[PDB]
């Protein structure tokens, strides 16, 4: 994950890649593991941590499967 | 709006200014412009500090001009400032890599200088802001807090001491420059860069000339601290960003598409009126027995050409930062050198590469779009050619590079498990220039468990060089979106 | 009569009538976002407590009425306190055990404070005691006799709530070190009520087997019996998949693990019984009072019922608006007919 600059190396099971070096062990689908990663801020460098930093990040998207398009990137698009 | 102003009108509400003049925290650390930006963002975000667009830009700029790093202090870590897609990030040892480079790049750490006391506050900030930090992988397997205090903090303080901020860049950079560089996926280029001072900033226009055409972008730029050049230029609906280092009147660095930083280019630029100097030569290789056109970018190269034994040819044109040559090598495969305007130009003769490697050989792409606010993240690959070098070799640190060769691109499932899932079928496609475009984000009800259009893929490139047995592969993880991003990952 | 208390973002607790496979009551809580985390049901199935507000608070609520009977705010102006995943109501329903990971908020810096366990009188919701506790503890669970408070950290911490001290540490970190690699344990789900057994899968490897060889990695089961006070750690299969949590049946003869697959284990043989795939990722696992139904939850917004024997899906109950359960704990409680 050293070559994957910007991705996490905390594989629980991970975000960019699994602890197995694949993507099949990541949540299926990803939006099923989304809030599990956000609410406890398990990967604060990749997913908004609602535990402290971005408490209102998921507002209006209680139904993750249907409302995922509402979740914004906290980076207003820049380098 | 000035830095002093925001410092007194906004920062002083919480940050104390000692009789010494120094500010609490503010003066206990030095970092890059991007670093100060992220810090100011957090003040606004986490601690409700109201900042107008100009004030924000003002203190960020003021902090980068007074409390930045020297260019030498960013060495080895500029890849993170440039959003360079082909990079490798790690700490000085396993311990540091594991505890500090598992969430964000270790480069975010190495690009900062602080006092032992401030490094303490920073580590306290981490456990205080992200209390679950000590429960995650690589942390719950040890006494995180105990080790943070006994080993990590003393290491940071010892390894990245405050030191002293360098003197700001004082000089006028205005004028015309000649440039040369490369844009993976498209090719080499030459061009001009002109700066016109405007207050503390510079008006900037960069023109890129590829063999298939030219294009110009225009905007504003500025120099932060000792020599960090940052600029935003446009042309039509396209916007790019320059992240350069300015030293000795020469610009060096990377620019990228403002809407997709994986797409961009590397370059160097020097005053158009400078003494004889070679910036680059494209191509830098010669196919033995075949006459080829070569573009030597630089200043005052003129047409004085002195060719070595195995290469014959002439000068077809000169001036305006580029001298076009027309050579042909007939010796044996290997490194060849010549002189132009008294300047050395290095090439490599060959008939067929001994092997090709994919760059990057390990990378990612991210699903996006599909009605969402986060666009796809592509992956650019390139097939590089090589010569086994002097040792026999087939692949050791010895070798001779031949440069990027045109190739045929394809994707496939990385393994059996991936095939069963039909990853290559849903994860996206790679075009003929080696540019991989990912699939739509969101759950795909057509896949098992309605999983995302992600996949464990393999990228295979096949360059058509005669002699012929030539192919290579790369590992591509077509993965999910990231909802948190920042100037420095 | 079995019921399920499942949190639903951003501020709800849904009681499910397992018998009619339907929602029984939806309790809405004020200042609860982004989601309640650790819910607890008092004996009788009438009153419940739930950590809410980014785990910084906890509310007492009337499950039938739906009103909030009281609240506890753990954070103060100069100190932010997180309960994270540790909150447990004593078996006699009189005292609440709340874990506290705090950080002191100074003008321009943070000062990490020692972790604590705070005891509150349930009936009055008053803070009655607070003592320093080891860090990195996820779940807090009471001994069935209410004499000890256990904390799942780098080791199974045995605390005396009366004296407010750490009396014993049951090995985890160094379990069978001459044979296995340090156990990896990721446990955040409170779901031992039905069996009185707190269990979590753990991952390790045979030290005398090449680490490149996939058969080196083993999946183990950690069981902390809250009645007998005994903790057991044993390998149950060669690790080929990962499970987020596990629940033991009331008979203590079986444990069920889940994530992307549902697998049952024979605790008497310490070996796998059967495995079936799942429609989507799940986090939580609980077992009905009669040991016949296994319930999966978390991640999304639907509780799925499975036959404990065949692991065949019996049904599914959708929370209102499919509101996600995230990694919040899902608990099963009863009410005398
Ligand atoms: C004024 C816009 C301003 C600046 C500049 C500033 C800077 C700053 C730094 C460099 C730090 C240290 C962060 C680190 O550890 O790397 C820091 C920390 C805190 N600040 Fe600040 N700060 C500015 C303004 C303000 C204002 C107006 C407040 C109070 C509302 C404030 C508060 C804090 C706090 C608290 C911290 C420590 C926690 C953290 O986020 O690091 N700052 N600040
Ligand atoms: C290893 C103990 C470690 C170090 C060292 C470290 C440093 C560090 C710096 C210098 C910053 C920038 C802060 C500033 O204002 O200048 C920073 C920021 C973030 N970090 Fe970090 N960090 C270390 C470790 C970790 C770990 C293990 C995590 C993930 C749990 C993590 C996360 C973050 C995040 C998120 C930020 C950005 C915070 C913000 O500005 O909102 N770090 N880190
Ligand atoms: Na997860």
């Amino acid at each position: 994950m050293n070559a994957l600059v910007g991705c996490t190396t905390s594989f629980d099971p991970g975000w960019e890649v699994d602890a197995f070096g694949a993507v099949s062990n990541l949540c299926q689908p990803m939006e099923a593991d989304l809030y599990g990663c956000a609410d406890p801020c398990w990967w604060p460098a990749q997913v908004a941590d609602t535990l402290n930093t971005y408490p209102n990040w998921s507002a209006g998207a209680d139904d993750v499967m249907q409302d995922w398009r509402k979740l914004q990137s906290v980076f207003p698009e820049t380098k | 709006v000035t830095g002093e102003e925001v410092l007194q009108n906004a920062c002083a509400a919480c940050h104390v200014q000692h009789e010494d003049g120094r500010w609490e925290r503010i003066d206990a650390a030095r970092k890059t412009p991007e670093g100060w930006d992220m810090t100011v963002t957090r003040m606004m975000r986490n601690h409700g500090v109201a900042l107008e667009p100009e004030e924000r830009a003002a203190i960020v700029r003021h902090l980068s001009d007074t409390r930045g790093l020297s260019l030498a202090e960013t060495e080895e870590r500029r890849y993170i400032l440039e959003r360079e897609p082909v990079a490798w990030d790690e700490g000085p040892d396993t311990s540091m890599t594991q505890t500090c480079g598992r969430c964000h790049s270790y480069a975010r750490v190495a690009l900062q200088r602080r006092t032992p006391e401030d490094w303490k506050h920073l580590v306290n900030f981490h456990l205080g802001q992200f209390p679950t930090l000590e429960y995650q992988a690589l942390a719950r397997d040890r006494d995180w807090w105990g080790i943070a205090q006994a080993e990590i903090i003393p290491f940071l303080a010892r390894t990245y001491p405050l030191g002293e901020a360098p003197d700001a860049y004082a000089d006028d950079a205005s004028g015309a420059y000649v440039l040369a560089g490369r844009q993976p996926g498209r090719g080499d280029y030459t061009g001009r860069l002109v700066l016109k001072k405007a207050g503390e900033d510079y008006e900037v226009t960069m023109t890129l000339d590829f063999a298939d055409g030219s294009r110009s972008f225009s905007g504003t730029g500025r120099i932060l601290g000792a020599g960090e050049w940052r600029a935003t230029l446009s042309d039509g609906t396209v916007t790019i960003r320059q992240i350069f280092a300015l030293q000795d009147g020469r610009f060096s660095g990377r620019w990228h598409d403002a809407d997709s930083d994986v797409i961009g280019g590397r370059l160097a630029a020097v005053k158009a009126d400078a003494a004889p100097q070679v910036l680059a030569v494209a191509p830098a290789r010669l196919k033995i027995g075949e006459e080829t056109q070569l573009r030597v970018a630089g200043t005052g190269l003129g047409s004085d050409l002195t060719l070595p034994e195995g290469v014959a040819g002439s000068v077809e044109s000169a001036g305006n930062g580029v001298t076009v040559l027309k050579l042909t090598a007939t010796g044996t495969p290997g490194p060849v050198s010549l002189e132009l305007g008294g300047q050395k130009v290095d090439l490599v003769a060959y008939d067929r590469p001994d092997r090709i490697s994919i760059v990057p050989d390990l990378t990612i792409a991210r699903i996006g779009g599909n009605g969402g606010p986060i666009p796809k993240v592509p992956a650019q690959f390139e097939a590089m050619g090589w010569l086994n070098g002097p040792d026999g070799q087939p692949g050791t640190g010895d070798d001779i590079a031949l440069g990027a060769f045109p190739a045929s691109w394809a994707t496939d499932n990385f393994d059996e498990e991936a095939e069963k899932m039909q990853d290559a079928k849903y994860a996206g496609s790679i075009d003929d220039t080696g540019l991989f475009t990912p699939a739509e984000a969101g759950p795909n009800p057509e896949r098992p468990m309605q999983t995302n259009n992600a996949g464990n893929l393999k990228v295979i490139a096949t360059v058509d060089a005669e002699g012929e047995p030539l192919s290579a592969e790369a590992h591509l993880y077509a993965t999910v979106q990231r909802f948190v991003d920042a100037p420095i990952r | 009569r079995d019921y399920i208390l499942a949190p639903a973002r951003p501020d709800k607790l849904v009681v499910i009538d397992t018998e009619k496979m339907a929602v029984d009551k939806v309790i809405t809580i004020a200042d609860a976002g982004p989601t309640p985390m650790v819910p607890m049901v008092a004996p009788g199935g009438r009153i419940a407590y739930a950590t809410v507000n980014k785990s910084e608070s906890l509310v007492k609520i009337d499950l039938v009425t739906g009103e909030t009977l009281g609240r506890i705010d753990l954070s103060t102006p100069e100190e932010r306190v997180k309960s994270l995943f540790g909150a447990a109501l004593s078996p006699d329903g009189k005292t609440l055990a709340i874990y506290e990971s705090p950080v002191r908020l100074e003008l321009t810096h943070f000062e990490v404070q020692p972790t604590r366990v705070a005891l509150y009188d349930a009936e009055t919701l008053s803070r009655r005691k607070a003592f320093e506790a080891p860090r990195q503890i996820t779940m807090l669970a009471w001994a069935r006799d209410g004499s000890k408070l256990y904390g799942l950290g780098r080791d199974l911490h045995v605390m005396d709530p009366e004296a407010g001290t750490l009396v014993e540490d049951k090995p985890i970190q160094s379990w069978e070190a001459e044979t296995y690699a340090q156990p990896d344990v990721l446990a955040v789900w409170n779901q031992h009520e039905s069996s009185g057994v707190m269990a979590t899968p753990f991952y390790t490897a045979r030290k005398d087997i090449d680490p490149a060889d996939p058969t080196a990695y083993r999946t183990g089961l950690l069981t902390m019996d809250l009645e007998t006070g005994e903790m057991a750690m044993r390998e149950v299969r060669i690790m080929d998949v990962f499970y987020f949590s596990t629940a033991v049946n009331p008979a203590k003869t079986r444990a069920f693990g889940a994530y992307n697959v549902l697998e049952s284990f024979d605790l008497e043989k310490n070996a796998s019984i059967k495995r079936v795939p799942l429609p989507h990722s799940y986090y939580s696992v609980n077992v009905s009072t009669d040991g016949s139904t296994v319930w999966l939850g978390g991640a999304l917004g639907d509780l799925a019922a499975y036959d404990a024997e065949t692991l065949e899906k019996k049904g599914q109950v959708d929370l209102p608006g499919n509101a996600s359960m995230s990694l919040a704990s899902v608990r099963l409680f009863t009410r005398d007919e």
